[PDB]
């Protein structure tokens, strides 16, 4: 019945003023890509940075089990696009935000499915 | 110039043809650093320029390509180089990496331990190594051919590199091995490639392009390393990050290079010619299986 909650721990550490996890692997790319959130190759647009996925996953970086009951990682082996304004904390960003399953963009940072 | 807009500089053929004696490496821009794009790590830049140069060579690029990457962990616990290789390689490429210490990676599989503990059933289309021990940068002792992980790398190449495949192995003034230079002559072509972002270092990548499995040319590696140092000592390379800003042609092209299983008797000159041109890979196409030897000990008493 006891499971460590690292998501909450990082959120609380950030709220208390702790420095974001560093050394997320930022990629060189054209920055003319689709802007989708998580892709098989860097896809940053003009307003994003692309990073190697594993280096942006809290669970990978902390050496802890993934919440997936299969242990599968959403980011490992892929690239994540982070808004440039949030690129100082890619791990925080991926943790706190969710990807739209329809258009593949970050909800609130590119997803327009809920327009009209 | 123009060299400042390239990803780096390869050793000119004439320097490979010399018979120099080994000297100390003295680089005019030693200690200087290139201006990297904002927030970009040296190892991302370095691997990017390495891959940009590899794009200019005749690499075989088959479907279900297999690549292994040694020395893939950093002191930050991540794998910048692997992240660049995976970006460069076609989506779906099988990518394995390894290092002595634990690290998190984007590779399909990661083996932790001394490279000598790594075993694989299958053959590989491309081998990348950044293995390096900075304790070799000792100026007060003679600079002799090194063994250690270089002995492993030479055997791994002769045993597990597919015909047609290529390698890029990191060396420096003191981190080098004579047999590896000798093995360079078992490829259709070879060079020592210096990245423009790290031009102030004696680092180079020894690249062997299209493996032939036999000596095409006889190379004395003690001499060739001296030739490499002589080149570097007499040809300052201007630090440059220019090529990092143009990534439009970065992806390695999926050439669909043919893969065939073949036996030593069937390797004729036609085959050898196709291998030498980047148009054929020879190896089985079975499943890729790897393992890491683990030493078992009970310290209780
Ligand atoms: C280890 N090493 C070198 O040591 C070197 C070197 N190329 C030229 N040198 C120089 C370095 N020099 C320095 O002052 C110095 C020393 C340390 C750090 C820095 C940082 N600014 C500068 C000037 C010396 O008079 C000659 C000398 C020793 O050869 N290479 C490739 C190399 O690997
Ligand atoms: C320059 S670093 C790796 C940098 C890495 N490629 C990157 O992308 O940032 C050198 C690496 O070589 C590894 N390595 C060195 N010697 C090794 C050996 N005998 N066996 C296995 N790995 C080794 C070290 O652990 C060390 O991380
Ligand atoms: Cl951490
Ligand atoms: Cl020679
Ligand atoms: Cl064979
Ligand atoms: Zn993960
Ligand atoms: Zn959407």
């Amino acid at each position: 019945a006891f499971a460590v909650d690292a998501a909450k721990a990082y959120k609380d550490y950030l709220a208390s003023g702790g420095q974001p996890i560093t050394n997320c692997v930022k990629m060189l790319c054209t920055h003319t890509g689709t802007g989708q959130a998580i892709t098989v190759t860097p896809e940053a647009n003009m307003d994003q940075e692309s990073f190697g996925g594993a280096s942006c996953c809290l669970y990978c970086r902390c050496h802890i089990d993934h919440p997936n009951p299969k242990g599968f990682c959403d980011l490992k082996g892929k690239y994540v696009q982070i808004p440039t304004t949030c690129a100082n904390d890619p791990v925080g960003f991926t943790l706190k935000n969710t990807v739209c399953t329809v258009c593949g963009m970050w909800k609130g940072y590119g997803c327009s499915c809920d327009q009209l | 110039s123009s060299q400042a807009w390239q990803p780096g500089v390869a050793m000119p053929n004439l320097y490979k043809m010399q018979r120099m004696l080994l000297e100390k490496c003295d680089l005019q821009n030693y200690g200087d650093s290139a201006t990297l794009p904002k927030g970009i790590m040296m190892n991302v830049a370095k691997y990017t320029q390495l891959c940009q140069y590899l794009n200019t060579l005749t690499l075989a690029v088959p479907y279900n390509m297999r690549v292994i990457h040694f020395g893939a962990g950093s002191d930050k616990g991540v794998a910048p180089g692997t992240a660049v290789l995976r970006q460069w390689l076609p989506t779906g490429t099988l990518l394995v990496d390894s290092d002595l210490n634990d690290f998190v990676s984007d590779a399909d599989s990661t083996l932790i331990g001394d490279c000598a503990t790594v075993h694989t059933a299958n053959k590989w289309d491309l081998i990348i190594s950044d293995m390096y021990d900075p304790k070799t940068k000792n100026v007060t002792k003679e600079n002799d051919s090194k063994e250690g992980f270089f002995t492993y790398i030479c055997g791994f190449i002769q045993q597990k590199l597919a015909l047609g495949g290529s390698v890029a192995i990191k060396i420096t003034e003191h981190s080098w091995n004579a047999d590896l230079y000798k093995l360079m002559g078992h490829f259709a072509w070879w060079t020592a490639f210096v990245t423009n972002v790290n031009a102030s270092s004696s680092e180079a990548f020894l690249i062997g392009c299209n493996y032939l499995g036999k000596p095409r040319e006889q190379i004395d590696g003690y001499v060739m390393h001296a030739n490499y140092i002589f080149w570097r000592n007499t040809n300052p390379i201007q630090l440059s990050s220019y090529s990092l800003f143009d990534m439009s042609k970065f992806p390695l092209k999926l050439r669909g290079t043919a893969v065939m299983s073949l036996k030593e008797g069937q390797i004729n000159d036609m085959i050898l010619s196709l291998l030498s041109k980047g148009r054929l890979i020879i190896r089985e196409n079975n499943r890729v299986v790897i393992s890491s030897d683990v030493l078992v000990n009970n310290e209780n008493l």
